[PDB]
């Protein structure tokens, strides 16, 4: 071995093992008796401690706040975004397809061969779109071999850069890495490879980091206040006057306006003056990062109502017919369109069963509208009107006994 | 000398002098584009307008216009002479007290007024600076919990969800049933027999199983024109909506959940004391049975040793206006009033140091 690691242990599994168990001496440490007690915990119960950690940010504050398994997802997290790594690293693990969007076996677990329509299929499926990932995962600095365990067909191989935080740890006779998943990534490509006898699609993957508030609302709103005071003194006077019209409750008559295209074919030259100034005070401030933003949407924008059958996502197959019908499709909105830095559900929706999980790219037409003095408890970003999004994957999870509905979507105009 | 109390709702103003019991005119928050029943009396060239939204001003013109017929019209004084308290909605954004503020010195040229929260005022009318106002009218309902006499902002719940959605749920059941109502009198009408003949069922899936099986709960109801109709399981399914609101297509919480929001929100040491001192305020806190169902459903909600309270005055429809009248009588509440003299000194902004 070198005196300095490499970025990649490729297939030299016996360094990378030894690096990791030095590097998990060295780390006990700094881990306090709280931090290694959560450790323990997660050795015992690592697949409802993950499963706790990618969900645990859509509920009310309160069921939050008072849930113990927070403190489990806090420690542990802390344990690990502690151990930074002070170069880029790439690692190693096995996905279903399906949390990709690729629901179907890219081939089954007996055959050795995949197809080049499936190939293709899976391409096409993940091509050209940021996943959005969380929670708790361990990976492996090296890449799987004859006689290492394979689950799936899908080996990501993902470089994760300076910074990431990254708990090298020993459970048993085995050194393994934690880390918390906290970006989105991107496939940069796929290639068909053969493991002891296997194929396998190996997919090349990066991250694009977002800030994500999730449910710290208050760090949100800060980022949003820091960010958008002095757009909100900037704005012409026209342009103030017709934002808080908006907010004050004029949205539903100038949003119902676009929706109908009443600039084509019942034009109204005191609306149409109304959305350019809304636009021109979004397009003032531009937002100045790569940012999350979560909706909570009526089922009609997804052709749904509260008493539609198909509203029903207890039943999978209803899961099922919406993935089929708008999972990695675009959507548009001719609407002006709300949304929130915060995951939080809340009193006035929540019993609303779609969730949009929206991507914005830095320089985006936006703006923190609750930095304007009045109604800033809706933590609210507005989106300009005629947004486009790519519906990437739809996960579901359990509000109660009600299941609903994650979109994770982009924003790509 | 005497003060006046003006509080100004989605649908109703409810206005007097300070140290009487009852509001002396009580009057349609509407304006003809005229006011209040005026503004239907010819409703013809002209079309009724509510200035009030959700318990908030929305249009300054039409409200000065509401303001003029309050002073003038109904109460017939004259603004110079008498300070004025007005009410607002829980988390009335601060330009609106402001613009209140300017409006009732500048253009009503009042000695003196002051901007109270409504469910502060209710809370207070039963004699209480502590516990969680529901507080339902026509507009707008809220659940505001207060601790010796503060409101606690960051816990206050409000549902676009109220009476004249209530009214407009019953018009549509009603049609459904057989009876067509669909006009703006019609509406009224409605309205009427959702105020005589309406009840929330303490257990609802119950309650429609009855119903499918008898008469026992059918009302009957004797229209203008001496038609007479009847009302069957719509009284109850009619409020049972403040409950569930999925049955006008809406996805928010409920009263009882947003009630259990709101206290689970406040800090731990002072929820004992709001499950206690549940308050009931305003037009569609009304309903027979809904301070009993409120009592199941919060009793489910909350641990099984919780002390639940619901108060409900019979009053209650007035008593964010009894509050008002209270207030502004107390001895020492007569250094709160901003005095124009104040006014002209500090700007509108000086609601906000004395409210
Ligand atoms: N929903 C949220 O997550 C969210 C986030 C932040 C703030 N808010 C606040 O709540 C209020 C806005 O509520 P909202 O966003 O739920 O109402 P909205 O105006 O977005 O939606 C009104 C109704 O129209 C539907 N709709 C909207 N766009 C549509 C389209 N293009 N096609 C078909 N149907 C469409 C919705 O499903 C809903 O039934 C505002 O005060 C806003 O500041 C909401
Ligand atoms: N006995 C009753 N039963 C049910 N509803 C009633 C009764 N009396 C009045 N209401 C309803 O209460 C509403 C009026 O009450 P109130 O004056 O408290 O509301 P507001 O102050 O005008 O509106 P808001 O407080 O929402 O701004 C109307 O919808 C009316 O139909
Ligand atoms: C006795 C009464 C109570 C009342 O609350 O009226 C208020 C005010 C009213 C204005 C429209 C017409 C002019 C009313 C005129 C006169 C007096 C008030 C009527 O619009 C409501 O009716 C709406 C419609 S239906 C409903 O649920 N709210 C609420
Ligand atoms: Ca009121």
């Amino acid at each position: 071995a070198f005196i300095e690691r490499p970025e990649d242990f490729l297939k030299d599994k016996e360094n990378a093992i030894q690096w990791e168990k030095k590097e998990a001496e060295r780390v006990e440490k700094n881990l306090d008796t709280l931090e290694k007690e959560a450790l323990e915990l997660y050795k015992k119960d690592s697949e409802q401690i993950s499963n706790y950690s990618q969900t645990r940010q859509y509920f009310y504050d309160y069921q939050i706040e008072s849930n113990p398994r927070e403190k489990e997802y806090k420690n542990l997290r802390n344990a690990i975004s502690k151990n930074k790594i002070d170069k880029p690293i790439n690692v190693y693990y096995f996905e279903s397809p399906e949390k990709f969007a690729f629901n179907k076996e890219i081939r089954t677990e007996n055959q050795n061969e995949i197809s080049l329509e499936k190939f293709n299929e899976l391409k096409e499926t993940i091509q050209d779109k940021l996943f959005k990932q969380d929670g708790f995962k361990d990976v492996s600095l090296y890449e799987p071999g004859n006689g290492d365990e394979k689950p799936t067909p899908l080996l990501i191989h993902l470089k994760l850069p300076k910074n990431t935080g990254m708990l090298p740890y020993i459970n048993s006779n085995d050194v393994k890495t934690l880390i918390e998943q906290d970006y989105s990534i991107k496939i940069d490509k796929i290639v068909r490879i053969v493991i002891e006898g296997k194929q396998y699609i190996k997919a090349e993957a990066s991250i694009v980091n977002s800030l994500d508030f999730k449910d710290d609302v208050s760090k949100g709103d800060l980022w949003g206040k820091e960010n958008y005071s002095d757009w909100s003194n900037k704005l012409t006077p026209n342009e103030l006057a017709d934002v808080n019209d908006y907010m004050r409750g004029g949205y539903t008559a100038i949003n119902n306006y676009l929706i109908s295209n009443g600039p084509l074919n019942n034009p109204n030259p005191e609306l149409d003056s109304k959305v350019n100034n809304i636009e021109n005070a979004l397009k003032l401030t531009p937002i100045p990062s790569n940012l999350i933003v979560y909706r909570r949407s009526g089922p009609q924008e997804f052709g749904l109502t509260l008493t539609s059958p198909e509203y029903d996502f207890n039943k999978i197959e209803n899961i099922d017919a919406f993935k089929e019908k708008w999972e990695g499709k675009v959507i548009t909105y001719p609407n002006f369109i709300s949304t929130s830095i915060g995951s939080v559900n809340m009193s006035a929706f929540a019993k609303r069963k779609i969730i949009l999980r929206i991507n914005i790219p830095k320089d985006s037409p936006g703006a923190y509208l609750s930095a304007i003095p009045g109604y800033a408890g809706s933590y609210e970003v507005l989106l300009n009107h005629g947004s486009k999004f790519k519906i990437n994957k739809v996960d579901s999870y359990k509000d109660g006994t009600v299941t609903k509905l994650i979109l994770d979507a982009t924003l790509i105009n | 000398t005497t003060a006046l109390v003006c509080d100004n709702g989605s649908g109703l103003v409810k206005a007097g002098f300070a140290g009487d019991d009852a509001p002396r005119a009580v009057f349609p928050s509407i304006v003809g584009r005229y006011v209040g029943d005026e503004a239907q009396s010819k409703r013809g060239i002209l079309t009724l307008k509510y200035p009030i939204e959700h318990g908030i001003i929305t249009n300054w013109d039409d409200m000065e216009k509401i303001w003029h017929h309050t002073f003038y019209n109904e109460l017939r004084v004259a603004p110079e002479e008498h300070p004025t308290l007005l009410t607002e909605a829980p988390l009335n954004p601060k330009a609106n007290r402001e613009k209140m503020t300017q409006i009732m010195f500048e253009t009503f040229n009042v000695p003196a007024m002051y901007v109270a929260i409504q469910a502060v005022l209710s809370l207070y009318a039963s004699g209480r600076t502590t516990g969680i106002v529901l507080d339902s009218g026509d507009g707008v309902t809220h659940n505001v919990p207060i601790y010796e006499g503060y409101a606690l902002p960051h816990a206050i719940m409000r549902l676009d969800l109220a009476g004249r959605d209530l009214t407009d749920y019953l018009m549509k059941i009603l049609t459904e049933r057989g009876y067509s109502f669909v006009t703006t009198a019609e509406r009224e009408i409605v309205r009427d027999i959702k105020e005589k003949l309406c009840y929330v069922a303490l257990d609802f899936e119950n309650e429609m199983a009855t119903a499918a099986s008898s008469s026992s709960l059918e009302k009957s109801y004797e229209l203008p024109d001496g038609q007479v109709i009847t009302i069957g399981n719509e009284r109850f399914r009619c409020p049972e909506t403040l409950f569930q609101p999925s049955f006008i297509g809406m996805e928010s919480a409920g009263i009882h959940e947003t009630t259990y929001n709101s206290i689970m929100k406040c800090d731990i040491d002072i929820r004992k004391d709001l499950y206690a001192n549940n308050v009931m305020s305003g037009g569609t806190t009304m309903y027979p049975g809904i301070a009993d169902r409120m009592q199941k459903e919060i009793t489910a909600l909350a641990p099984s040793t919780m002390k639940i309270k619901i108060i409900a005055p019979p009053e209650r429809k007035y008593s964010v206006w009894i509050g008002g009248s209270i207030l502004a009588s107390l001895s020492t509440f007569q250094q709160m009033w901003i005095t124009k003299q104040e006014y002209d000194e500090a700007g509108p902004s000086i609601v906000h140091r004395k409210c």
